[PDB]
């Protein structure tokens, strides 16, 4: 039971704890697999402008997930944004990308 | 009274069993001034019970 | 000895791989995962049969 | 009048509705199928087709 709420008049948009709780779209969070492959689409159009620009710590409880990584070049200039939100949009409710 | 005609008496139902359905009457305020559209599920299309 | 892995069974086991995410696998589930093993054993083994 | 009805006869109208809705409501419930759920909604629910 997560319910996201907007904030009218400018108030902070504010998502349901655990406890029953209204959290504002700071902290640490902790978040099961399953409520973002269930909300693939509400959540991700709501978080993505929190978690590149503002302070938000999401850690999402797996168990077990497959990886691959890139190899980037120390001495530039890098960004990983183009391929978190690649991730972050392609999360479906079936499947799970690398 | 040398042949009567036959009653259906066991008539097998396969869909889900039950007469009052709710039906909408008025169309609702999705596109309002006050909320931004993205807050209705009806926008992302989520199919409701 | 690896349907009672996944499945809910009396049969002692160790147990070694339930860090992994699973579900309550459902006599479907079940079913396509020993057809899967069966026809990996034989194709390993060369049978037709 | 088309749009009008008779005042005194709403007592039989409503018995022979309810004969209607009771002689309507008269099959047997048919087993169909199931399939376990693979989403994450329900955990792990046999879900019915």
């Amino acid at each position: 039971d997560c319910r996201i709420s907007f904030g009218m008049n400018g108030a902070a948009p504010m998502i349901r704890d655990e406890t029953g709780m209204m959290v504002p779209f700071e902290g640490n969070w902790i978040f099961p697999l399953a409520l973002w492959q269930m909300n693939t689409r509400y959540f991700n159009q709501q978080f993505d402008a929190w978690i590149k620009t503002g302070e938000l710590r999401i850690r999402i409880e797996m168990g077990a997930y497959p990886y691959m990584l890139h190899y980037y070049d120390p001495r530039q200039y890098a960004n990983a944004w183009n391929l978190t939100s690649a991730w972050l949009e392609e999360i479906t409710p079936t499947s799970i990308p690398s | 009274l040398l042949h009567a005609d036959t009653p259906r008496l066991v008539t097998w139902d396969a869909g889900l069993c039950t007469s009052f359905k709710i039906v909408p009457i008025v169309p609702a305020q999705v596109p309002q001034d006050v909320l931004a559209y993205t807050f209705f599920t009806s926008s992302y299309a989520i199919q409701s019970p | 000895t690896l349907v009672a892995q996944i499945s809910e069974t009396q049969y002692p086991v160790d147990r070694y791989l339930d860090w992994i995410p699973s579900l309550r696998a459902s006599a479907a589930t079940a079913a396509t995962f020993a057809e899967w093993v069966n026809t990996s054993m034989k194709t390993a083994f060369d049978l037709s049969d | 009048s088309v749009r009008g009805a008779n005042p005194l006869m709403f007592r039989a109208n409503v018995l022979h509705m309810l004969l209607e809705f009771v002689l309507d409501n008269l099959y047997l419930n048919r087993h169909t199928g199931f399939s376990q759920d693979h989403t994450p909604f329900t955990e792990g629910a046999n879900l019915r087709s």
